[PDB]
């Protein structure tokens, strides 16, 4: 019902789906209950309009920001610029631009809340720590923003509606001296309008 | 203050001319009023309780056709048809049946709005004329006996709204409700009572539906799928001096559920 | 023997302090180590004057105890305007307000080697939306440091 | 896709007159009078008012976001006359005048259709008097008063073509309170109720607006209907109360003057 | 117009209402005196009570709120039409309406919600007809009815706080009537549909809580339902219930 690593960038459908097995136990609920068809019947409405307004606001924002929090990723929002800052030691693999693909819920996520702004405009930004040398610094960051790009474009965005650059330790958000500071360091910023 | 500033500062959508044609099945009951709902009697120690018409559902179907072009401007031509007939057995020695048929043509201009991304809305306003009728005939346990009968047509605007919140993921819950009024002439013909009459006269009317709604994207247009309930109610319909009242409303109301097909140009 | 944390600071008061600035339509916000608080000056100053009401020195009392919980070594203290008059009325407006937030904020001691300030009027908005005076969405005071250590 | 940006600054006044040529309607109970027998037969005749003239004036002063106060006045008077047989006939005197204070504001969705949407306060007087004659007799009639007032709420689409040529419909709902009287001479009674009353009316129709130097004139012709329920009440008649309404055409001139 | 941007915040309002029913020209008329060879008919002369609203909301979206509101009124009024013989009436109506509502801006004066729910009301009819000492008989008549109901709200705000509200609705509901009337000798119990119209104006004026907003308000409520009850124990058939008032009312909304 649904393919586990990007669902093959197909419209993903958990609605439907909740939507048909609450219809489902609450056709049962009013089988067990009344055993008349009717009462099935009835039971059938109430239990899919009852999925309908737990999965509808299940669906909602609120609830996918909580969400994409709970893994690793940080959703802040101020005026109309909104950033979702995401690590790159849980979601990309050791120095190399290959996406994380045991970490596809999140990025999955990630798809459903740029989907609420179908007319916005993405700036995507790779950051690194300071080890290394500066051309080091500048294609990695560079390959890692690319590949948040590419796979933000696979799900069904726009083409025009993307910009990708990869800095080097020029923009910090810690003190790259110590360790869990240089650690937050290390992130990808999706900006949107 | 709202720090946070993307309002709704659009509602009305992109030109768009298209065709739409829906087709709906209609699970309903209709009702009267209290002048017309009951008939006969049972007597238990001189106690007489009244027996109700209580008619047994039936189904009832709609199809309409639609023509959007520019803004959210669209043109909806509409035809409701119910047919009833429903017995009501009082007793085994003598019975009434029922035979109520409604139809309604509704044309409608429609202005188009989405409110924001999620809740969308369409004013309505346009005209309306509705046939009604009612014949009622009464029998013996095998002896055809003679009933009345009560007529009307009308013809008059009606205006409402169309109130839909989607939530993305193609769904919806929709409510809808208008207000129509029509002008027309009715007749009544008793032969119980011996008495005709025939006069114009004022009709109001108020429906409303209220659902869930899903609609699927297809490369050449749209499908909705539309389930819920329907109400509708039709002020001093008709008039007969036999029954223990006077005049009599017409309401009805049942569940329903409807495909709509879109297509673009 | 030896201080446990740093004098007079306790994490459960920082998320209890930012929960409630979150709440009361100010916002407080987090990046790495980098702290921003930002202001709508409705709630601060009068319609468009380098004027504190003193309903609102609440506020900034508040705000400078959220301000001692973390060891910093600067401070900067920025303000935004809608479009009033000229460029040179609301930039001397926001340096004035600038200004006054920084010397309120540095007389309620707030440990911080230096305080910066700047006005840059209506030069860096936040929202595509300028209708409105002071209760404006961009017409703000921001309040951004870098925790130390 | 962008558009519905309300109308700005505009302070000026209107006046409408209009004729209208209305049509009275009663419910069964009070639509049916006198009888014809013929074998049995019983054929009641249909009180059929006659058809009338009426006017209604509207001033309106319009203010800040395109917003207007306006108040309209509509003045009905019908005396009908039925002969139910050659003896007698029946003489039936409608009288009703409606006052109705908005406050609406103006939409523009779109260059090519408009709305209004408007509420405020509706107050109606509504009277019937029916006196019964002998050919020559002034018999025991009776009467039928009822006056209320309430809050009344409605909807007003304009599609416009441009060059003023346009199409209108606004549909209206009301709720009133006050007291109904009513006095049967020939049954010998009297009463009164506190009594309140709903009513609804719609209209349709078309206008046409030409630009003026000081402002701009509409001319307006449509057809319109309206109803309230249970306006009067007396055993006199078949039935004991009556469901009130008219329908009719009419035609009106609108200027508005800028300031 | 403008929607108003996302906002979260739950809301709680108390209404107390000071109201007056009508029954319609079928039931308004009971008992009769004859004096001077005329009968006059005595009005049904209904007294002002007080009832009450609770509503509870949720603003979760941008330019929505989820609301129910309950009223429930309560009437225990005595009529005389004669010295000796008189009737009390007790008639109680309680309706729950729970919307979802959209808010609209269209200037910094004008303001609008519109709203579409469901709603469900019992209204109830005991009537008690007594002699001057001996309980006598009486009759009752029971409504439960649930179904849409569809509305707008528009307010108009002069800034400060200080506004007015028109607010008008209509309604459908379906469900049972019953009645029983002893000295007739009549009973019955059918399946009935009634209409309903409501409509209210009032003022308002809010006060900004650090918290929050409290909004408190005054206004007037009508409201009918068409053919609500019917027994033919009155001389008529069919009755529309109704009723007008005014009513005091505290709000409070607080952010989330």
């Amino acid at each position: 019902c649904f393919h586990p690593p990007y669902n093959n960038f197909q419209p993903d459908r958990r609605a439907v789906k909740r939507v048909g097995v609450d219809t489902g136990i609450g056709a049962v609920a009013g089988a067990i209950a009344s055993g008349t068809a009717s009462g099935t019947l009835i039971g059938a409405a109430a239990g899919g309009t009852v999925g309908l307004v737990a999965s509808i606001y299940r669906d909602s924002k609120r609830k996918i920001i909580r969400d994409l929090q709970k893994q690793d990723i940080q959703y802040v929002e101020y005026g109309d610029t909104r950033t979702l800052i995401i690590p790159t030691d849980k979601y990309f693999m050791f120095s190399s631009p290959r996406l994380n693909e045991i970490c596809y819920p999140g990025l999955n996520n990630v798809i459903r809340l740029l989907n609420f702004y179908p007319q916005s405009t993405i700036y995507v930004a790779g950051f690194t720590d300071n080890v290394g040398s500066r051309s080091h610094k500048r294609k990695l960051s560079q390959a890692q923003a690319e590949t948040m790009m590419t796979f933000l474009w696979a799900n069904g965005i726009a083409a025009k509606r993307l910009k990708a650059e990869g800095y080097g330790d020029k923009n910090a958000i810690s003190d790259n001296a110590i360790i869990h500071g240089s650690a937050q360091n290390r992130r990808i910023e999706i900006q949107w309008f | 203050m709202g720090p946070v500033c993307t309002p709704g500062n659009v509602t009305v959508p992109c030109e768009r001319t298209a065709w739409d044609i829906g087709i709906t099945a209609l699970y309903l009951q209709p009702i009267y009023d209290a002048d017309w709902g009951y008939n006969g009697f049972t007597q238990v120690g001189g106690w007489r309780h009244w027996h109700d018409v209580d008619h047994e559902w039936d189904w009832g179907f709609k199809l309409e056709g639609s023509y959007h072009f520019n803004t959210g401007n669209d043109i909806n031509v509409n035809w409701y048809h119910f047919d009833n007939d429903s017995d009501h057995w009082f007793d085994f020695a003598n019975w009434h049946n029922y035979n109520n048929k409604w139809d309604a043509v509704n044309a409608e201009l429609g202005q188009f709005v989405d409110f924001s991304a999620n809740k969308k809305m369409r004013f309505h306003g346009g005209v309306q004329y509705a046939r009604i009728e009612a014949d009622v005939n009464r029998y013996f346990n095998n002896f055809a006996f003679n009933g009345f009968n009560s007529k009307f047509n009308g013809f008059g605007p009606r205006t409402g709204l169309d109130m839909n919140y989607v939530f993305g993921n193609g769904f919806g819950i929709y409510a809808k409700g208008a207000a129509a009024i029509l002008v027309g002439t009715s007749d009544f013909y008793d032969g119980i009572g011996f008495v005709t009459g025939s006069k114009n006269a004022i009709v109001p009317e108020l429906e409303a539906k209220l659902g869930a709604d899903y609609t699927y994207a297809m490369a050449q247009g749209d499908l909705t799928l539309d389930v819920g309930y329907m109400w509708f109610n039709y002020f001093n319909a008709m008039h007969n001096t036999a029954t223990n009242g006077l005049e009599t409303d017409f309401a009805a109301s049942g569940p329903y559920i409807g495909l709509k097909y879109v297509g673009n140009v | 023997k030896l201080p446990c944390r740093v004098d007079g600071a306790c994490d459960a008061t920082i998320i209890k302090m930012m929960t409630d600035l979150n709440k009361k339509g100010i916002k407080v916000a987090s990046v790495g180590q980098n702290y921003l608080i930002s202001i709508p000056a409705s709630a601060l100053f009068a319609d468009q004057s380098p004027r504190l009401n003193w309903a609102s020195y609440s506020l900034l009392n508040e705000i400078a105890a959220f301000l001692k919980q973390f060891r910093k070594i600067a401070i900067t203290v920025t303000s935004y305007s809608s479009k009033y008059v000229s460029v040179k009325r609301e930039r001397a407006l926001t340096l004035a307000r600038s200004r006054v937030v920084s010397e309120y904020l540095w007389s309620q001691g707030v440990d911080s080697r230096i305080i910066f300030t700047q006005g840059l009027g209506s030069d860096k908005p936040i929202t595509s939306y300028t209708l409105g005076g002071d209760r404006s969405p961009n017409a703000r005071v921001e309040i951004t440091f870098r925790r130390a250590v």
